[PDB]
């Protein structure tokens, strides 16, 4: 009975050199939930991100504005549009777009969200064509 | 399997015994051996193995 | 319109390898035979999706 087409075999050879007594509680250890943090907005005056939306950032707001329009069909176009990307895309060059980027950027150990909410509406938009 | 040789005398160290010996340890030892807490040696003895879900052995091999 | 430049024409043996786009072409829609295992779906235009 020749069987053939056999499974191989597998090897593995390298290093991983990953460079008061105690007892068990169930309290001071453990605690996968993690604390609830708090959301720090920075205040306007000391933004210091760029306030020209990024082509990711624009591109974003426009996708998730069409698929929101995709689901409800609320706009402030004053020239209607056969498609929601269209609607979406001018809500973004005519600066009614009612969505805003928060812009994280720290994670406090004290459980803190340092953010700085931008509005698209005042912000810089990128070339997108 | 393992073998635990007294100067010559040979026992297997089969794993209830082993258990029972990793059992022995507390956890200061595990600790101030770097050993995380949830690392203790107790837990490499298994009395109730997982059985898997459906999910990764479908089709009715490793069921076998 | 008659070319500028004299055209090089003549007779030269070609061969048809047999490579049909027919054979390679695959389209897939959105549904189709899945994986058990994974819930992907199955491999290459033999399953018929992939």
């Amino acid at each position: 009975l020749i069987m053939d087409d056999l499974v191989e075999e597998y090897v593995e050879t390298e290093e991983e050199n990953l460079v008061e007594i105690v007892e068990s509680p169930s309290i001071c250890e453990g605690f996968v939930q993690a604390s609830s943090q708090t959301l720090v907005i920075i205040p306007d005056n000391e933004r210091i991100t760029s306030n020209v939306l990024t082509t990711f950032e624009a591109t974003r707001l426009v996708a998730v504005r069409a698929q929101q329009l995709a689901i409800n069909g609320s706009t402030m176009l004053k020239k209607k549009y056969s498609s929601p990307i269209d609607i979406a895309k001018q809500e973004l060059f005519n600066r009614k777009i009612p969505l805003l980027v928060m812009r994280c950027i720290k994670v406090t150990p004290e459980g803190q969200k340092i953010v700085e909410i931008w509005n698209p509406r005042e912000m810089g938009i990128p070339l997108l064509d | 399997t393992f073998w635990a040789d007294q100067q010559g005398k040979i026992d297997k160290l089969y794993p209830q015994i082993i258990r029972e010996i990793f059992s022995r340890v507390t956890y200061d030892t595990v600790v101030k051996l770097g050993r995380s807490k949830n690392s203790h040696p107790e837990k490499l003895v298994l009395k109730a193995i997982q059985i898997p879900p459906i999910s990764i052995r479908p089709g009715i091999d490793i069921n076998n | 319109e008659y070319f500028d430049a004299a055209i090089f024409i003549g007779p030269t043996y070609h061969q048809r390898l047999q490579k049909f786009v027919l054979d390679d072409r695959y389209a897939v829609a959105s549904y189709g035979p899945t994986d058990a295992l994974t819930g992907q779906p199955l491999d290459g235009k033999r399953s018929h999706g992939g």
